[PDB]
């Protein structure tokens, strides 16, 4: 059913059959300072490195930063002959084709595609709008987001450093951000706004106050719109031009223009010089560590067998199967905490959501910031018991037999469940090795695997030439048709990262509807992020609507960035907007603290390679690091594992062995491990020159929303003593029953004498306890009163505590403050009926009991909603003992509930809002009468549905 | 008034 699309080939520029090995550390550093490629990819990539060799070749390095050049550089010589991760001179971008026969050959031609380093060129417009701001304008940072008298940010910037700032929110604020709102106002007239309802006396601190604006990035100002998603040197000259009159940054900008139009047409080895200039032009306008980005595409087209698409949409198949058996993530768990502080019937403003004091906060799993009020961690469950014991069981055999783990054995497992629910999965991304083994070519998964991000792999390449902007059209064109038919709004967060290093990972093209920016702004139509609002779905799925359109939004960053260093509310956009089950294999989790794991293979596909942890407290006095290693069977190629990359290592190579004594007394520092990989040959498959290149591929694969915007605390909240009195009396669960039969009624007459009336609800969490709710005109008085009745059950042991506490009234739940006040009256009236059931379940002279009393109760409920007509009663029920009539409390519940009745049809409620607001209101009853229980509620339905049939 | 203020504040990352 996954249908493998053309992919992306990426392999090498030098050819690894032309690597030298090396037996000492100054024999490497001779070598390469004069091998001409390896010098322009050291000056690109890593320009600070670069000077540092240049600094010992000098003699001007001190000594003890010597073993950190000597393995940064052997490192990086081993990278640009071995590792085919694309980045800039070392490594090549191509399209790569399926068709009847494979072409491992590289016909085409290497082009460079050269962008300005993104953090140099901030920092240069950061420097322009303090400068020059006289002669610019501004608009808001949709990053700014009022709460209570501060202005925050989801994330913070100019102080360069760790560390959140927020200010207050005042009058001048208020002017001058919602001035700039929607378009871009001159500094003049921003100034002018502010004085002319102050006086000109103020025109001062007017623009003090907005040069503090533009320093801390509450605004941003023109030279930004467009600046990190579609820059053109056009359009950003030309304003430049307009702002500099004398000349400072305009001419060196034109002549890195030049310079780098120049590099563009030289060869890979030849350009050392010219990318010196550019170096030394950037450098003066304004210093930085890196200056240029360069991602190379070649235009060469791998081809891959009919066999090999099989094989890999296989692979495709089988590993998003296994996403079947993740039945409860972090999520989950947070939607369970929004349905319990919102129920269902809210939408939540976003930064009111993720605030820790006034709304749930995060997700456990978050990070940015982590909750700051304890909370344990939340069940999940992301494969089974008899999962894991399968896995457990089929690694202790394969370690017992010397053998690999064939994943093939649980092929037939995942494939078979649940074949009834629909698959949410749109597509994936697969990252895969391509090595040998045994002469035959072999896929290797890499360690990173893939995602379900479609478009994620190639957004960064789609500007750099038609052809590229073509391929990920067609990719992403699958997901924004399906938008599309789902009327949703697609929209890609377009965002300087917080920590301003990694801004040249965030490139993309925006290929949706809107855009949602944060420290920059576009030219797109643009979402604000305090008008996004969260609720869930008819069945139970978070989703995300703008309040100003009521458009339905699903948000995008496709790129390969970090998900997991967002700040939560961008992360939980992100996340919400996928399907959140891809992610985490069995394998991964289950065998991850083992110091060896065999391979891991499925279907000639190796999963995952050979792996060993070797720990710093085994090299001891009479085991060296050689015989550890060969103690432990590593092969004689392997690769040390450091995060993001790997070293290839020998034991033949006696350099080789000093890397990895080093590495193993660095571990024995933090009394931790590192982490050994089998090696595989992967140098002689894709070629040019009839040489080898190292080559990698990455493969990818393919209602009636009613809710209504939450309502403020200070409308819903009852404060203590105002309107309402709320007690929750803290009375254990086989003692409830006895306080509601001998206490209750003693309060319900002392509140009736004062003219008001009560309810009270049963609820655990934290202990258990009654909520009792009184309404009245003395409540002071009535406090006073029903304290002498408390005491007595605090003397008898039947209640321990209370507090008294804010009534959190649930308005949305119950139609709006109308219909919640006349559910109030129902469930005041419902609670003066309970201690006369309860006291008739209790007699035995009666023999009625409480399961007889239950479903009456619930009779005549629907009886009083739908005035006797029972075809009515059981279109409600499909979907889901004579006096106590003629009693005198329950005629005044009948009245209560045909005047709710009323008023709902008055207000033309529709149907099914009728319908879920007689549920809660029977709901509640049955909280009263009987447990907090859960489903036993429901399966009175059932019963009430076989009576009134028999109606009939 | 001092509604020009700002009032900028930065922040980082019992009993028994």
């Amino acid at each position: 059913s996954f249908k493998a699309q053309p992919f992306l080939v990426r392999n090498t520029i030098l050819c690894p059959n032309d690597k030298r090995s090396f037996t000492e550390y100054t024999q490497v550093i001779e070598t390469v300072s004069k091998n001409k490629v390896f010098l322009e990819q050291l000056l690109l990539a890593n320009p600070k490195l670069y000077d540092v060799m240049q600094k010992y070749n000098a003699g001007l390095l001190k000594k003890k930063r010597v073993k950190k050049l000597f393995e940064s550089i052997y490192k990086y010589y081993k990278r640009s002959y071995l590792r085919s991760t694309p980045f800039g001179l070392f490594s090549e971008t191509s399209i790569g084709v399926f068709s009847k026969s494979s072409q491992y050959k590289l016909m085409g031609k290497t082009t460079k595609g050269i962008r300005l380093d993104t953090q140099w060129l901030i920092r240069l417009v950061h420097k322009m709008e303090v400068d020059f701001s006289k002669k610019l304008s501004f608009t808001r940072n949709n990053a700014n987001y009022k709460f209570g008298d501060r202005v925050f940010q989801v994330y913070t910037i100019n102080s360069s450093e760790l560390e959140e700032c927020n200010i207050k929110y005042t009058n001048v604020y208020q002017i001058i951000s919602e001035f700039c709102e929607n378009d871009y106002q001159k500094y003049e007239d921003i100034c002018e706004t502010v004085t002319l309802c102050y006086g000109d006396e103020y025109r001062e601190l007017s623009e003090q106050y907005l040069g503090s604006l533009i320093v801390n990035h509450y605004l941003i100002s023109n030279l930004q719109k467009d600046l990190l998603s579609d820059f053109s040197w056009n359009t950003f000259l030309t304003k430049v031009e307009a702002i500099d009159e004398d000349k400072k940054y305009i001419i060196p900008l034109k002549k890195v223009q030049k310079f780098i139009q120049e590099y563009s047409e030289i060869e890979i080895g030849e350009g050392i010089e010219k990318l010196k200039e550019i170096y030394q032009e950037m450098s003066q306008i304004l210093e930085n560590d890196n200056y240029i980005q360069i991602d190379l595409i070649s235009d060469s087209e791998i081809n891959f067998d009919v066999k090999q698409k099989q094989q890999l949409e296989h692979l495709a198949e089988f590993l998003g199967n296994t996403t079947k058996s993740v039945r409860r993530t972090y999520l989950d768990d947070y939607k369970d905490k929004f349905i319990e502080k919102y129920g269902v019937d809210q939408e939540v403003q976003i930064t009111e959501l993720f605030d820790s004091t006034f709304g749930i906060g995060a997700p456990y799993n978050y990070n940015h910031p982590r909750n700051d009020f304890y909370e344990s961690e939340p069940s999940t469950l992301y494969y089974s018991e008899e999962e894991r014991e399968k896995y457990l069981s089929m690694y202790v055999e394969a370690v017992k037999n010397h053998n690999v783990i064939n994943l093939d054995d649980l092929e037939s497992h995942y494939q078979k469940m649940d074949l009834e629910k629909k698959s949410e999965l749109q597509g994936l991304e697969l990252f895969l090795n391509l090595a040998k083994e045994y002469e035959k070519d072999i896929f290797i998964l890499g360690d990173i695997v893939g995602n379900n991000n479609l478009g994620g792999a190639s957004g960064r390449f789609s500007a750099l030439s038609p052809e590229l902007t073509s391929y990920h059209r067609t990719i992403v064109d699958s997901v924004e048709r399906e938008n599309e038919n789902k009327e949703i709004t697609s929209c890609e967060i377009v965002f300087l990262p917080e920590n301003i290093r990694h801004a040249n990972v965030m490139h993309t093209s925006i290929m949706r509807r809107k855009v949602l920016p944060f420290f920059t702004s576009t030219s797109h139509n643009e979402v604000l992020l305090t008008n996004i609002y969260i609720g869930i779905d008819e069945k139970e799925k978070f989703y995300a609507r703008d309040i100003s359109t009521q458009e339905v939004l699903k948000f995008y960053i496709t790129s390969m960035y970090n998900k997991t260093l967002f700040s939560n509310e961008l992360r939980f956009l992100y996340e919400i907007s996928l399907d959140d089950k891809f992610g985490n294999l069995p394998w991964e989790l289950i065998y991850r603290d083992f110091d060896y794991i065999p391979r891991l293979v499925f279907d000639e596909i190796v999963i995952s390679p050979a792996k060993w942890k070797i720990w710093g407290r085994d090299v001891n006095s009479k085991m060296t690091i050689r015989e550890l290693i060969q103690s432990k069977e590593i092969p004689k190629e392997f690769y040390i594992v450091n995060g993001d990359n790997k070293v290839y290592l020998s034991q033949k190579n006696p350099l080789d062995m000093e890397i990895l004594e080093s590495a193993i007394k660095k571990s024995s520092k933090r009394k931790d491990f590192i982490e050994l990989q089998e090696y595989f040959e992967d140098e002689n498959i894709i070629n040019k020159g009839e040489k080898g290149r190292v080559a990698d591929v990455v493969v990818p694969f393919i209602r009636a929303f009613i809710r209504e915007k939450r309502v403020s605390v200070e409308r819903r909240e009852k404060l203590p003593f105002n309107e309402w009195l709320y007690l929750k009396l803290y009375i254990s669960i086989n003692r409830q029953n006895e306080f509601l039969l001998s206490y209750l009624p003693d309060i319900q007459k002392i509140v009736a004498n004062l003219g008001g009336n009560l309810f009270f609800l049963r609820y655990t969490d934290p202990k258990p306890h009654i909520r009792l709710r009184i309404k009245c005109s003395d409540l002071f008085l009535a406090y006073g009163s029903i304290l002498e009745i408390l005491k007595r059950s605090r003397k008898n042991r039947i209640m321990s505590t209370f507090d008294i506490s804010i009534y959190d009234q649930e308005v949305e739940r119950y139609g709006g403050f109308d219909t919640l006040e006349l559910s109030e009256a129902i469930f005041c009236a419902d609670s003066k009926i309970i201690p006369n059931l309860l006291t008739l379940i209790k007699d035995t002279n009666n023999d009625w009991k409480v399961d007889d009393v239950s479903i009456l109760v619930n009779y005549l409920y629907l009886k009083c909603f739908f005035q006797n007509d029972n075809k009515k009663i059981l279109n409600f029920l499909n979907l889901v003992g004579d006096q106590i009539f003629y009693d005198k409390n329950f005629k005044e519940l009948k009245h209560a509930i045909k005047n709710l009745f009323l008023k709902m049809i008055a207000q033309d409620f529709e149907l099914q809002k009728v319908y879920s607001i007689i549920d809660s209101i029977i709901h509640v009853h049955n909280n009263r009468l009987i447990g907090i229980e859960r489903d036993k509620e429901k399966l009175i339905y059932y019963t009430l549905q076989r009576l009134f049939v028999s109606e009939e | 008034t001092k509604d020009f203020n700002l009032d900028l504040v930065c922040v980082s990352k019992t009993x028994i």
